[PDB]
């Protein structure tokens, strides 16, 4: 419990300089603002332009030419700020659309991994999950993933099943291990070896139906308890 | 404008021709794409070279061979 | 079968509408800024690819070998490991798949421009995430590769779906004899029907016929003299040419502007198919999934992806 | 119910963990094996 509570307290502060080491770690935000700006001021920017009429002002074509012949030029120019804006208006929708699947996806994010435990492989950062929390943003949300990945792995000899007495042995939650010179169960993702009998093992068949298996003493614990009674 | 046309360091690639960058055999990951596996980084000059996938990591495998952690980590990885 | 990523493409404006004839390049001008938002719309577009191909199919950090010697004996995986007798690297299904797809050409404006991860390289990344899933199982995707073979590994994923370890071990030659017959039998149903792949031949065929619609739009005058500015500068008086070519150029801007709508629309759709494909990547292959029918017919055990030529296949 | 050595599973040494409480753990196999003395 100490060693965990260090780890967590020791990767939680590691957070803040992951994120102000660049400024390329904000770029999904900073992308999305940046894209809507630079849109707005394209459309500002094209209202100043002549789209094949004489001048761009309405002013300069109010005065320089009459309303019967000025007419042409007028519906010119709105045609082409109409234009302008509908292909405005359009990339905002599409840009719309894909913020909208965005947000249902940090909806769905939240939903699983910030109220409850979740079992979806790499949908809740790389490794096994754990209790996540989520962080504000000027706009969306930051999430932290609080994950737990095994480390420092050494290999053992496995083996399926364990004979006794022509009676097949199986693991009930945890798989077969040996160091060399004797078996044990352990969970399969710790190593936490034990004797093998008292409860961790279920009997079914016999040994000449499974393909590769090995002969271990399975030793009960009730039995020395019986003997005490003799 | 057209001093960057010596063809002398001149480098043909499989996604249009490279002038001033370094051509090397060895791998190394993804710095710059340029596109049909080439990327270019920096190492005194500029060096493109073809696209590697990783460090080769040959997991030994036997039939009766396990591996289990004895140790463990916590993370806490940003999205 | 889910396509992952459209052919990059990039158009220029003004190569595209002007034919390059000065006079009437710099007439477009006045039209505005109208070039620089569809460039920048189609580079876009083929960044989101780049992107789409990248996070669908670089799931892993490291690559991985299958061991020299098949010691799982009791599963055949031949049929979808990489054969190194061919030239090419691509596993017999994923060869089965290359020659299964048949139609993208330069033209005057108009180019492609190749993926950075190529065919190759593709091939590559399958082959390490299928040598990850054979040999270490489901626990590559989360830390370090753990070795186990492939029977206890099988008889975790019989205990998952609520069937003790019993009904695998009792029956390994039957399980393994069922599984290499199944296996050799996609094959031949994904060879029987050539209209099987047809989720990307659909893409493909739609975006040619998208691009060869662009290209055919040229020869349409849209109510001017003729279809060639040449003629039009060559014939006519600059006075009325020049309404001539700004009719032309209208009606030539339009349809390239449609183009890009439909292909912005295009992307978009094939962006959420490929963030789909990735998520069915890292909770099918990369592990074990709970969710019925989102990993196939029947409780899932295992999945193998393959490579295609514009997108990813799964044998679930 | 009541805490038996067949619901709960025992591993390790009462020191390590904290905030652990003394208690009595009933077991099934006194009472019957002492019927058979
Ligand atoms: C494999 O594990 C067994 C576990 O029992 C080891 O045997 C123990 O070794 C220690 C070493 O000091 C002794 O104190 C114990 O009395 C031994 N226990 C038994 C039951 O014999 C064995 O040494 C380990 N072997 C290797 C190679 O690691
Ligand atoms: C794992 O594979 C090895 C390699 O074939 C097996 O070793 C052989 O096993 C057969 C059958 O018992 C023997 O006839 C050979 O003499 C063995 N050769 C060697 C070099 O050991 C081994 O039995 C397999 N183990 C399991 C559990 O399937
Ligand atoms: C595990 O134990 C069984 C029996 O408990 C062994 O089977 C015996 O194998 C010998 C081979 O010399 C035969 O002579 C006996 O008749 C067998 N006994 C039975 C009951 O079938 C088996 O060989 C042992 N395996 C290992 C690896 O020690
Ligand atoms: C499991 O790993 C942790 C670190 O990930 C080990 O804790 C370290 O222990 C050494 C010596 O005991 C210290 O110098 C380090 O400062 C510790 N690290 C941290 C982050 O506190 C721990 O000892 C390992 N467990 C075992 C059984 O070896
Ligand atoms: C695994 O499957 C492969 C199929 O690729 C088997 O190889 C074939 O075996 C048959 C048996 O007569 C031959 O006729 C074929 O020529 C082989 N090659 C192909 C491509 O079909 C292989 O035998 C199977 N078993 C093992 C252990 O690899
Ligand atoms: C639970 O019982 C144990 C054993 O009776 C207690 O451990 C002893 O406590 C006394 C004080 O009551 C100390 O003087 C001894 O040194 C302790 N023994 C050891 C080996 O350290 C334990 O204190 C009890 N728990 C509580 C909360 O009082
Ligand atoms: C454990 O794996 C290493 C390679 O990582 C190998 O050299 C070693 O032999 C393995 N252990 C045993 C007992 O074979
Ligand atoms: C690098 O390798 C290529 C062939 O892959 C070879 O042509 C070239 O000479 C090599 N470069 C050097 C500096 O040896
Ligand atoms: C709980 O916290 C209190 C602080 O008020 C402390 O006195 C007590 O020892 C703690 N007990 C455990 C089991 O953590």
């Amino acid at each position: 419990q100490k060693l965990i509570a260090n780890q967590f307290n020791s990767a939680i502060g590691k957070i803040q300089d992951s994120l102000s080491s660049t400024p390329s770690a904000l770029g999904k935000l900073q992308d999305v603002v940046n894209q809507n700006a630079q849109a707005l001021n394209t459309l500002v920017k094209q209202l100043s332009s002549n789209f094949g009429a004489i001048s761009s002002v309405l002013n300069d074509i109010l005065s320089r030419l009459d309303p019967p012949e000025a007419e042409v030029q007028i519906d010119r120019l709105i045609t082409g700020r109409l234009q302008s804006l509908q292909t405005y208006v359009t990339q905002q929708l599409i840009r719309a659309a894909e913020i909208r699947a965005s947000a249902n996806l940090a909806a769905t994010k939240m939903s699983e991994c910030v109220l409850g435990q979740s079992k979806r492989v790499d949908f809740c950062g790389k490794g096994y999950h754990l209790m996540s929390f989520p962080q504000s943003a000027p706009h969306g949300v930051v999430f932290l993933h609080v994950t737990y990945v095994p480390a420092q792995e050494k290999n053992f000899t496995t083996a399926p099943a364990i004979c006794h007495d022509g009676k097949a042995h199986f693991p009930r939650e945890g798989v077969f291990v040996s160091n060399g010179t004797h078996w044990f169960v352990t969970q399969r993702n710790f190593y936490e070896p034990q004797i093998i009998t008292t409860d961790n093992t279920f009997v079914s068949g016999n040994c000449d139906v499974v393909i590769g298996i090995v002969n271990n003493t399975v030793y009960d614990p009730l039995q020395p308890e019986l003997d005490s009674f003799k | 404008w057209r001093v960057y046309s010596t063809g002398s360091n001149v480098f043909q690639t499989r996604a249009g021709c490279l002038i001033g960058a370094e051509h090397v055999n060895n791998s190394y990951e993804c710095d710059i794409p340029i596109g049909a596996g080439i990327c270019a980084s920096y190492q005194q000059s500029i060096i493109a070279y073809t696209m590697s996938l990783g460090a080769e990591n040959s997991v030994a495998y036997s039939n009766n061979s396990i591996a289990i952690p004895t140790n463990f980590t916590i993370s806490v990885t940003t999205e | 079968i889910l396509p992952v990523s459209m052919t990059k493409t990039s158009v220029d404006c003004t190569m595209y509408i002007c034919g390059d004839s000065t006079e009437c390049s710099n007439l477009l001008l006045q039209y505005g800024s109208f070039c620089t938002q569809l460039n920048r719309a189609l580079t876009g577009i083929a960044v989101e690819q780049d992107k789409n191909t990248q996070e669908v199919f670089a799931q892993v950090k490291q690559i991985y070998k299958t061991p020299p010697i098949k010691d799982f004996g009791g599963f055949n995986f031949s049929q979808i490991l990489p054969d190194p007798s061919k030239p090419s690297k691509r596993s017999p299904i994923e060869d089965l798949l290359f020659n299964k797809v048949t139609l993208a050409q330069k033209f005057n404006g108009l180019t492609v421009l190749p993926p950075l991860l190529t065919d190759e390289m593709i091939a590559q990344y399958t082959s390490a995430l299928l040598a990850g899933t054979i040999t270490s199982g489901w626990t590559f995707g989360a830390g370090p590769a753990l070795q186990i073979p492939f029977p206890m590994q099988m008889a975790y994923r019989f205990n998952g779906i609520g069937v003790t370890q019993n009904v695998l071990y009792e029956n390994q030659k039957l399980i393994a004899n069922q599984f290499n017959s199944a296996i050799g039998k996609i094959q031949d149903s994904l060879s029987s029907t050539p209209s099987a792949l047809g989720k990307l031949q659909d893409v493909v065929n739609q975006n040619a016929q998208a691009l060869n619609t662009l290209v055919k739009q040229l020869s349409s005058n849209f109510g001017a003299i003729s279809s060639v500015l040449n003629d039009i500068l060559s014939r006519l008086d600059p006075p009325e040419a020049e309404v001539q070519i700004d009719r032309l150029i209208t009606g030539r801007l339009q349809s390239l502007q449609t183009y890009v709508t439909q292909q912005l629309i295009r992307a978009a759709e094939i962006r959420a198919s490929a963030n789909l494909a990735a998520t069915k990547m890292s909770e099918c292959v990369l592990g074990q999934s709970k969710r019925v029918d989102f990993c196939g017919k029947g409780y899932h055990l295992m999945s193998f992806p393959q490579s295609a030529p514009h997108g990813v296949v799964f044998l679930h």
